């Protein structure tokens, strides 16, 4: 803002971390049901953290209800709280996911068309 | 018979000082100045006050 | 005032 | 009614003018009575002072004996309510005694000692700053 | 502002008119001098009367005794309202007793201007 | 509910008497002091003697079964919890030439006992200070070991 | 008795002498800073590019951090629970092992010192309490131990050999092999940083800056951190090892990022701090800290301590948190704020969250206004919640966001201003004052045909709390008053009527003078007041207080006196009211115990605004000003050569001849004063009045003045050298023909020495 | 006795009981009350110390055989002001030879 | 000023509030840091004009008192185009100085 | 220890009690005790490092003081080494009076 | 009646080098029990000695007490202990392990 002597430290992460594989075609939220998917991502932190963090939770909830997400910054975001890895296998995981129900024509993802 | 179970004031019966007493002088020189003699200290208060 | 209080504490105003 | 309202509040309102300064007035008015009859200059034959000063109590005497009896005697006699009475109370800026029902311990937060510290100290630094001033003339 | 920043400033108003160098006349106190009750606050809610008065009678007779308790269940708010027999004495416990533990309770004491009884 | 009590509540005694999550009931008198006479306590566990006890060091000490507290554990279950306390207080006298004067002797104390504390094998009565003399033997509930009081010159 | 002259009625004497520790000006509250231990190692998760992360770490993770605090949440509880049934506690082997450093072999000495501790702790009563002249037998070893480390090194105190010692015992570098440990001994110059003279101080300095990304976070932090942390660091040593932690911070930038949690446990203390500095400075580098180490570190970091239980540590996080959002910027970290200030299973989260929010508002300002509805309606949830707490905090959020977005934003509030004012009414304790607190702040913020309606409502609870006890009531109605009761939209005699009277019959006392921070507020909401009812009113309100007892208490009279008569001049000062005030500003002159400007600025504006209606005073005035010039004490004649100055303009535009040559004379005549202090202020009176009477009619002429004044030039004080030369100055550039070619080059070389 | 009186009193010697005798005494009974009384009890052989500064110090002092703190204040002269102006004439006729009228002062009491 | 390179300044739009000056400041250029030939006046950011900030010594920090110019030649190189020149940090020699004081006297 | 370093100091600093021009030497030794007040810890360690370690002093020099029927030297010392034996000066008088050195004959005695 | 800094564990220096175990515990259970000692190994920690009391009051009046001993032709160091930093992690599984014995025992929830 007012300060030249440091670097933007996200930029620097958007050149020098390993990324995950579907973080590439763009994403629209009007096309989405999310209170089906919100289980499932519950869930998944759940897993991961064996017991429950609604801070996370939420805070994955708040970066997606926007228009259209960065996976870029939000695989970031979530690298911290969960371990680095955990972080690009479920982002890779649930975006791909967002692509399927967003072709949908209900807006709902095909693991839950069939279950 | 002495009465218990009452509290306890941690005081002896000692003499203890008043502690208005105490305190009303301070230094730890003599009053001479080390033996300067130049100095007017005949007296030791002000004169009317 | 005090010039008021010194002349009523001396005599007449 | 007014009535019973009037008694309650009337207390109350002498309680909140707490008791003991209302008799120290008291005493004090007839104190100014009792001198206002009198003349303006006191000698030192005034019956008044010198019985006074026959009964004024000093150290030492063998007489005190006998006169604390006396007193201690017929004092006895009397329908005063309780006082304090055990290992003495610390000292307070204006000499006043514990209720009756005090249990002892002293629970202060150490104001009126670091008060009296206080004073005594400005004693100290008053002959400090005596003796400087009129060393140098 | 919880009840331990009242106590904090009511001992700064102490130690502040020291650092000051205020006569005893014209002491914050001075605006009080016709009124005997002091307010209690902060008191744990086991303590009784008998507790109030064998702790606060170290500077006078306790003339008057009111400590507030909730209607419904009988227990104590955890205040109370005091009138000693001296104004003078209410001077001395609200310098001496605002901020003493009891119970770690951190009790506080301070006058009251113009009580009303209940 | 309850009403506005004019009794007293363990909350006074509790802060003042608290010790190691035991409110003790006894307190030390104004008048306590600490021993230059040299006084020792010879126990005897019928006939058998065991180690002696060198009790000029405090100005008081308590006895009762329960040792996290008390000085000398009284460990036969007749013993109370909080039993005895010998102490020494600063009583003064008139001597010979009625100059008075002020020796620290050792006194006991029954804190309210249970079966009781007995000096020459008498029962005493609670809550009182008893004047322990020359030779004198001790004996706390109906428990085996006794105690004679001596000092260094007797 | 000589043995009662060894027997004392009733240790170090040297307190007096030495500077002030920072761990004396604690609280029971503040206490908790050491309490705090460093936590152990934690890993990164940004190394490796994102590695897949071998396992068998030791390395502390998210996951990790939150099984301990849920744990020890759990044991706090059954722990209550349990003493419901029924720090000294003792610990075991791994706390021993988690609290000792390296090298260390532990023993009980025999089964039997373990028996003997048994018997020793069971019964300890004496069995037995067990000399003479003795020739000595000369020996080395006394002498051979050494305790300061040997080189050109400073003093070792005695208690920083915890940290320091391993510079004591001294032996060749390369047997110590780890040239880890080899960098560990040079970089304890710590030391030298610590405690050294300027010199060694300065090129420490430089030397760790510039060996700092060399050095490593890790061993330099290991180091720095505990000193920190010590209980005895006095404040300068403290500003300098945060001024370390500073620079090192700077240089390595990323390299931070496993220790920024430790580096805030350390320094988040300095935001709630006495120190006006240390707040600003620990500010600032937990700024630095957050743009180095970027948001999704400090984040990951500081969330498992919303949740803490301590709130010391809740509020601290706080604090931080608000000074990260100011360096990264809201939009960045809004959502976090969203979930946190929205987690439902705890309302600690709740309120720590609506917390930081207030904060966001105190600190960054102005620049909370593009985001202004976002915020409130984060926080809207709160007014109606039904834990009073959370409630009271919401609404000191509200008004602090109104505060940090005067006029604005109105159309944002506008959700809010239903929950407020009915909480208003069916309200009473602590909650009315910070909904009165909001309500108030909103006030300004509201067209005129809602203000009307507000106001008039509000007004009627206020009356009711101007008899309120409580510190924080009274001083949250000072402060509503002043905007309430001071729009455009209110007329006069409503005040006038019913506002005065209890005013100042409730707050103008002797408590609140004797209030820093209630002192001011009274101070403004009088001069407001003011400024509707005009000044006569307040005025003569107040005059007869400029003769009261405390100083303190006249001090706060005359300072809104001279406010007020500043702004509004005095028109409408009468006469029996000019005249009480002259008198009380007067003798308001004449006491003064302390060394202020108050009194001063006060006479010097009440007369300027009197303007020519001061003529018949000026003989008191004049007269009482010689008179204080001849008297005993240096503070009361250096006060009396200030009020000259000071109304040096008056005394000449009323045409006083016989008073402003007595002035001028009688001040020559005391050229000679040797208190520097006073002489100053002679000078500074001689400068005005040769300002207004200019030099060529001068009573002493510039002839004899500046010849009196080049042996002063001599004088090496700064108040008099000032003054010396600003009068000086004057005659040189204008008189300049009075005085003689040589006294000038005289005075040429006279100045050449006050350029040092 | 004093002492004695106190401990059977259980009560605490005031200023009273010792403003009789707060000046006599020949360590000047006031020095048990200074502020300094801690430090000073740890000062031993200061009469040899002060004997001995002759060799140290190039004046020669008057008062080599006593200290202030230590012995206490063994001499009063307060009363020799006042009886030297009632001798000399009192103020009145002490200043009928000076220049005081010339100054102007109204009265004499506040001169300094 | 052109002395201390540890400062930074707001850098931000400008406005329409002029800019004061303390009574140790006052007179000098806020960049140049120079004595003479001032020729326009100073304008300053409203974030950094905002509340408690009106009135004060762009680089003190102060209570203002006099406005603020820039030379002729910041006005000539037209350093003057920047936005609010007000430093918006303390400093080292600040504190420093505190400190060694508040350690003394 | 710090009792007696202060009552060391106290005594030093009297001879300097008046604080005329007095010169370089005398400021440097003002200057030593203004500082050995500032940190006595400091003071205390190089104390006893003398003490233990220091074994050849610097020289000192030598004057009379007349007193007209005979002459008295006066020694002057260095203040660094001053402040190491105003230390054990009273330290020696200290402990030897605490364990009763010297017989009660030998008579600059503190009592009288 | 404490003031914070004190603590149940003290470091103590200038000890004899060698010295006998037994000796450091009656030496120091001259005040009462000593839960744990350690002695440093490494060269630079050798001579000195960490001691774990098992009572506050034990340790502190240790603290005034023998502080000032000399025994072996040197006074016997001491200071207080600032268990300030963490220096291995609390092992979280046998943590909850041990409460939850604590919990299926005494029947909480
Ligand atoms: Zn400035
Ligand atoms: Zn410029
Ligand atoms: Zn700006």
């Amino acid at each position: 803002e007012q300060d030249n002597r440091f670097s933007n430290k996200q930029k620097k992460l958007l050149k020098q971390l390993k990324f995950a594989e579907c973080l590439e075609k763009k994403v629209d939220m009007s096309k989405v049901n999310l209170e089906v998917i919100k289980p499932w991502i519950t869930k998944r932190v759940t897993e991961i953290l064996g017991f429950e963090d609604d801070v996370v939770i939420e805070f994955i909830f708040n970066q997606l209800e926007v228009k259209n997400p960065d996976s870029k910054m939000m695989q970031i975001n979530l690298t911290g709280f969960l371990n680095g890895k955990n972080a690009r296998e479920f982002m890779g995981e649930l975006w791909p996911l967002l692509l399927s129900a967003q072709e949908n024509i209900a807006g709902i993802p095909s693991a839950f068309l069939e279950l | 018979v002495i009465a218990l179970g009452v509290p306890n004031p941690r005081t002896s019966n000692e003499v203890q000082y008043d502690q208005r007493l105490f305190n009303q002088s301070k230094g730890m020189d003599s009053g001479f100045a080390g033996g300067e003699d130049e100095i007017y200290n005949v007296y030791d208060q002000a004169w009317r006050g | 005032t005090q010039s008021e209080i010194r002349d009523i504490i001396l005599g007449m105003e | 009614k007014a009535e019973k309202d009037s008694e309650r509040d009337e207390l109350y309102a002498q309680w909140g003018k707490g008791l003991a300064q209302s008799r120290q007035q008291q005493q004090n008015v007839e104190d100014a009575m009792k001198e206002m009859q009198k003349p303006l200059a006191r000698y030192i034959d005034d019956e008044d002072l010198d019985r006074m000063l026959r009964e004024q109590e000093r150290e030492g005497d063998p007489m005190a004996n006998f006169i604390k009896k006396n007193k201690a005697k017929e004092n006895k006699n009397k329908k005063v309510r309780p006082r304090y009475s055990g290992p003495a109370p610390p000292p307070n800026r204006f000499n006043i005694w514990p209720g009756y029902r005090w249990d002892g311990v002293d629970r202060s937060n150490g104001f009126e000692q670091k008060r009296f510290a206080r004073l005594a100290s400005k004693k100290a630094v008053e002959e400090l700053a005596y003796k400087w001033s009129v060393e140098d003339m | 502002m919880n009840p331990l920043t009242k106590v904090k400033l009511i001992n700064e108003l102490n130690e502040r008119e020291v650092q000051l160098g205020v006569a005893d006349k014209v002491s914050w106190h001075s605006e009080y001098k016709d009124s005997a009750w002091i307010f209690l606050g902060g008191l744990p809610y086991e303590l009784t009367e008998g507790d109030i008065i064998c702790v606060f009678s170290q500077y006078g007779e306790i003339v008057n005794i009111n400590l507030v308790r909730d209607k419904k269940t009988g227990k104590s708010k955890g205040f109370c309202f005091l009138c000693y027999e001296d104004q003078r004495s209410t001077i001395l416990a609200v310098d001496n007793f605002n901020g003493i533990k009891i119970k770690g309770r951190t009790i506080r004491v301070d006058h009251v201007s113009n009580y009303r009884a209940p | 509910k309850e009403k506005p009590s004019f009794e007293l509540s363990g909350a006074l005694l509790e802060d003042t008497n608290t010790f190691r999550g035991v409110v003790i009931k006894y307190s030390e008198p104004p008048e306590a002091r600490i021993p230059k006479k040299r006084w020792r306590l010879y126990p005897f566990k019928n006939d058998e003697v065991l180690p002696v006890m060198y009790i000029h060091r405090q100005s008081a000490y308590l006895l009762g079964r329960h040792r996290r507290i008390a000085d000398i554990p009284i460990d036969h279950p007749s013993c109370s919890k909080q039993h005895a306390v010998f102490q020494y207080r600063l009583v003064e006298y008139t001597r010979a030439d009625g100059t008075v004067g002020r020796r620290v002797k050792p006194y006991i104390i029954d804190l309210g006992s249970g079966n009781g504390t007995f000096l020459n094998n008498k029962r005493i009565e609670p809550q009182r200070y008893y004047e322990l003399k020359e030779k004198d033997v001790l004996k706390f509930g109906f428990s085996s070991r006794e105690y004679v009081l001596l000092h260094e010159s007797s | 008795p000589v043995a009662l002259l060894n027997d004392i009625p009733q240790y170090d004497p040297f307190a007096e002498h030495r500077p002030p520790k920072i761990a004396d000006r604690e609280d029971e509250y503040k206490k908790h800073r050491r309490t705090m231990i460093i936590s152990p190692e934690r890993l990164d998760p940004f190394a490796d590019g994102g590695k897949t992360p071998d396992p068998k770490m030791n390395a502390r993770t998210y996951m990790d951090v939150m099984r301990e605090q849920h744990l020890t949440k759990e044991e706090r509880e059954i722990r209550q629970q349990l003493a419901e049934k029924a720090r000294n506690r003792p610990l075991s082997d791994e706390e021993l092992d988690a609290m000792f450093p390296e090298g260390y072999k532990v023993l009980p000495p025999p089964a039997g010192y373990v028996p003997i501790r048994t018997p020793a702790r069971k019964l300890t009563a004496t069995p037995t309490p067990l000399t003479g002249f003795h020739m000595q037998t000369e020996d080395r070893t006394m002498k051979s131990v050494n305790d300061q480390p040997s080189g050109n090194l400073p003093f070792l105190k005695p208690d920083d050999i915890q940290y320091f010692d391993k510079l004591l015992v001294d032996v060749d570098e390369s047997t110590l092999s780890p040239e880890e440990q080899k960098e560990r001994k040079i970089m304890k110059l710590l030391l030298k940083i610590k405690n050294g003279t300027p010199p060694m101080r300065k090129a420490a300095l430089r030397q760790i800056t510039d060996k700092a990304r060399e050095f490593g976070a890790g061993p330099l932090f290991n180091q720095i951190l505990p000193l920190l942390m010590s209980p005895t660091l006095e404040d300068q040593e403290r500003h300098l090892l945060v001024k370390v932690i500073d620079r090192i911070l700077y240089k390595l930038d990323d390299l931070v990022r496993p220790y920024v949690h430790k580096i805030l446990v350390v320094i988040e203390p300095l935001l709630i701090d006495e120190d006006y500095y240390a707040r600003v400075e620990g500010r600032e580098i937990i700024s630095n800290l957050a743009k180095a180490a970027g948001l999704a570190t400090m984040i990951s970091t500081m969330r498992p301590d919303i949740d803490n239980m301590d709130e010391y540590v809740r509020n601290t996080t706080a604090r931080a948190f608000a000074v990260v959002a100011s360096a990264l910027g809201i939009p960045s970290l809004l959502p976090f704020l969203k979930a946190v200030c929205k987690s439902k299973k705890s309302w600690q989260a709740r309120h720590t969250g609506i917390k930081i929010v207030q904060q966001i508002a105190i600190l960054m300002g102005c620049a909370i206004l593009p985001h202004l509805r976002s915020l409130v309606e984060i926080i809207e949830h709160g007014l109606v919640d039904e834990q009073q707490k959370v409630r009271t905090i919401s609404a000191l959020a509200i008004a602090a966001l109104a505060e940090a977005a005067t006029p604005y934003g109105i159309e944002s509030f506008d959700s809010v201003l239903k929950p407020l004012w009915k909480g208003i009414r069916q309200h009473r304790g602590k909650g009315l004052a910070a909904f009165l607190k909001a309500i108030g702040y909103l006030i300004p913020l509201m067209d005129a045909e809602y203000a009307n309606y507000y106001t008039r409502e509000v007004m009627l609870i206020l009356i009711r709390e101007f008899q309120s006890p409580d510190e924080e009531m009274k001083k949250i109605v000072l402060k509503v008053v002043k905007q309430c009761c001071g729009t455009d939209g209110v007329e006069a005699n409503y005040i006038k009527t019913e506002i005065l009277p209890p005013f100042f019959k409730h707050f103008w006392q002797h408590r609140m003078a004797l209030d820093r921070r209630n002192y001011r507020q009274l101070v403004d909401t009088t001069v407001e007041l003011a400024n509707k009812v005009g000044a006569a009113e307040i005025i003569s309100r107040i005059v007869d207080d400029l003769k009261d007892e405390a100083e303190q208490y006249r001090k706060m009279v005359m300072e809104t006196i001279e406010k007020i008569m500043g702004n509004l001049g005095a028109a409408d000062i009468d006469h029996k009211l000019e005249e009480q005030l002259i008198d009380g500003i007067l003798y308001a002159f004449q006491e003064q115990t302390t060394e202020d400007s108050v009194m001063l600025n006060g006479f010097g504006t009440v007369v300027n605004a009197l303007g020519k209606r001061v003529k018949p005073y000026l003989p008191q005035i004049c007269g009482t000003v010689l008179w204080r010039l001849n008297n005993k004490s240096a503070k009361v004649r250096q006060q009396a050569a200030d009020l000259i100055s000071r109304t040096a303009v008056v005394m000449k535009t009323c045409q006083e001849e016989k008073l402003m040559g007595h002035l001028g004379v009688v001040l020559y005549e005391y050229l000679g004063e040797e208190y520097p202090e006073v002489l100053g202020s002679i000078l500074g009176a001689l400068k005005a009045i040769v300002n207004v009477i200019g030099m060529h009619k001068m009573t002493p002429p510039i002839k004899d003045l500046l010849p009196r004044l080049t042996p002063i030039l001599k004088n090496r004080h700064e108040k008099v050298q000032e003054n010396c030369i600003d009068l000086v100055g004057r005659i040189a550039d204008r008189g300049a023909e009075y005085v003689s070619a040589r006294e000038w080059m005289r005075i040429c070389f006279e100045l050449l020495e006050l350029l040092k | 006795l004093k002492r004695q009186e106190a401990i059977a009193q259980n009560r605490r010697l005031t200023l009273e009981d010792l403003e009789d005798s707060w000046d006599r005494g020949i360590p000047r009974i006031n020095t048990l009350f200074q502020k300094d009384r801690h430090t000073l009890a740890y000062d031993k052989g200061w009469r040899v110390r002060t004997d001995f500064k002759q060799y140290q110090v190039l004046k020669q002092n008057p008062f080599w055989w006593t200290h202030q703190r230590h012995d206490g204040k063994l001499w009063n002269l307060n009363n020799y002001r006042t009886d030297m102006i009632q001798a000399l004439g009192g103020v009145e006729g002490i200043l009928e030879h000076t220049l005081f009228k010339g100054t102007y002062f109204p009265t004499w009491e506040g001169l300094f | 000023a052109k002395h201390h390179p540890d400062l930074i300044f707001c850098r931000k739009q400008a406005g329409v509030a002029i800019g004061r000056l303390c009574e140790k400041c006052d007179g000098k250029c806020v960049i140049c840091d120079s004595y003479v030939r001032p020729c326009t006046l100073v304008r300053i950011c409203d974030e950094c004009n905002y509340g408690s900030y009106q009135g004060r010594c762009v680089i003190c920090g102060g209570p203002g008192v006099s406005d603020a110019y820039y030379c002729k030649e910041c006005t000539i190189q037209e350093k003057d185009r920047d936005g609010c020149p007000k430093i918006v940090n303390l400093g080292s020699s600040k504190t420093d100085l505190f400190y060694e004081r508040k350690k003394y006297g | 220890d710090t009792k007696l370093l202060i009552l060391a100091l106290e005594r030093l600093k009297e001879a300097y009690s008046v604080k005329s021009r007095l010169n370089q030497s005398q400021r440097e030794e003002l200057g030593l005790i203004e500082q050995a007040y500032d940190n006595p810890h400091e003071a205390l360690s190089r104390i006893k490092r003398h003490l233990l370690t220091q074994r050849a002093f610097k020289e000192v020099g030598i004057e009379f003081m007349d007193l007209y029927s005979h002459l008295v030297p006066v020694y002057d010392v260095e203040p660094l080494e001053k402040i190491t034996d105003a230390y054990l000066d009273q330290y020696l008088w200290y402990e030897a009076d605490k364990r009763r050195l010297f017989p009660p004959w030998i008579k600059p005695a503190d009592t009288e | 009646r404490l003031p914070p800094e004190v603590n149940r564990i003290l470091y103590i220096r200038n000890l004899p080098y060698k010295i006998t175990a037994e000796e450091m515990y009656d030496i120091f259970g001259k005040y009462g029990p000593i839960r744990q000692i350690r002695v440093g190994n490494t060269p630079e920690t050798r001579g000195t000695a960490y001691v774990v009391y098992e009572d506050i009051f034990d340790a502190k009046n240790a603290c005034d007490h023998l502080s000032g001993f000399n025994v072996c032709n040197r006074y016997l160091v001491v200071l207080y202990y600032n268990a300030n930093r963490a220096f291995q992690k609390m092992d979280t599984k046998k943590k909850e392990e041990q409460l939850k014995l604590l919990k299926e025992k005494y029947g909480i929830n």
